């Protein structure tokens, strides 16, 4: 079975008052490990009732959840919206007890049982990550000169079209193009969203040894992240009931470490 | 009973004065820790 949660934040407001739920997804790389610290381990639960101790990721299981955050929700207020899919039960009364602030609305969860027979007609929303991995060669310094170094790099960079095509179509035939493995076949598909996805990872670094010896001094150091996002929604049709399932549940593309695999599926 | 006789010395040319050579209040320790220092930064640094 799959589990399907609901988390909701303000995104609104007073501007003159602190708003950590706003703030907090400013970087992805924060939303993606707090999502993480849903899932606690059964010996870490017992030993720490409160979530009161520091917090290391080898206490927390390992599980390929995916998420998508949506926005612009009306009802003369402002909602952003965190829609998770897993197959483990989150616990988020164990990773929101001290953060209450954050939320707006008690998070909600359900079981989710897709069974699709073939040749049926569904309607899609899913976010992209347009990547392809090419070799490029490599340019320094530029101070008011380029140089260029013989080394080729092997880089993941953006996907590109030409200067006579809209990157609907673009998007489209890069869709189409893989479709056929997924176990789909689209009937129209229209770009909503393009753009970029930001976030800063820590990361340690050694400085001085120890003199009283068993380790370093060690500092932080930041590494950015950038992906290129694109949110698409239209109808597709179901080729065969065994692979659309493997689809779901997997992610249609990478990084989906930071919400960017998710197929959300209505009945048409 | 003995004979006593009486004499004097002036401290400077003949008798020299020592130093103090020692610590008389007490005192407790030291609170106040500085943010400056470089061993709280290092320190600091590796806690977080």
């Amino acid at each position: 079975m799959i589990y399907l949660s609901r988390l909701l934040i303000d995104t609104g407001g007073n501007p003159d008052r602190p708003r950590p739920g706003r703030k907090w997804l400013d970087n992805i790389y924060n939303v993606h490990r707090r999502l993480s610290m849903a899932f606690p381990s059964g010996l870490r639960r017992e030993q720490d009732p409160h979530f009161l101790k520091p917090f290391s990721p080898n206490d927390f299981q390992k599980t390929p959840f995916l998420f998508r955050v949506d926005n612009n929700i009306d009802g003369n207020d402002k909602r952003a919206i965190i829609i998770v899919q897993s197959v483990l039960e989150p616990d988020w009364d164990y990773c929101f007890q001290n953060a209450l602030d954050f939320l707006a609305a008690p998070p909600e969860t359900k079981e989710y049982n897709p069974e699709f027979k073939a040749g049926q007609l569904l309607r899609f929303r899913l976010r992209v990550n347009a990547s392809v991995r090419r070799h490029i060669p490599e340019m320094v310094q530029q101070d008011g000169q380029t140089i260029e170094t013989g080394k080729i790099l092997h880089k993941r960079v953006s996907l590109t079209w030409d200067a006579s095509s809209t990157p609907d179509q673009a998007l489209a035939d890069w869709l189409a193009a893989k479709s056929p493995k997924l176990g789909f076949t689209l009937q129209r598909c229209e770009l909503l969203q393009l753009g970029w996805v930001y976030g800063s990872k820590p990361e340690p670094k050694n400085v001085k040894v120890k003199e009283q010896g068993q380790g370093y001094w060690r500092e932080h150091k930041y590494n950015p992240l950038r992906f290129r996002a694109a949110l698409l929604e239209g109808v597709l049709e179901v080729d065969d009931p065994k692979l659309f399932l493997k689809t779901l549940s997997s992610g249609i593309g990478k990084a989906k470490s930071f919400g960017f695999g998710l197929l959300s599926v209505l009945p048409i | 009973p003995r004979f006593v006789i009486r004499r004097e010395l002036v401290v400077g040319e003949d008798v020299q004065v020592s130093r103090e050579t020692g610590t008389s209040v007490w005192r407790p320790k030291g609170t106040r820790a500085d943010y400056n220092n470089s061993e709280y930064k290092k320190v600091r640094a590796e806690r977080l």
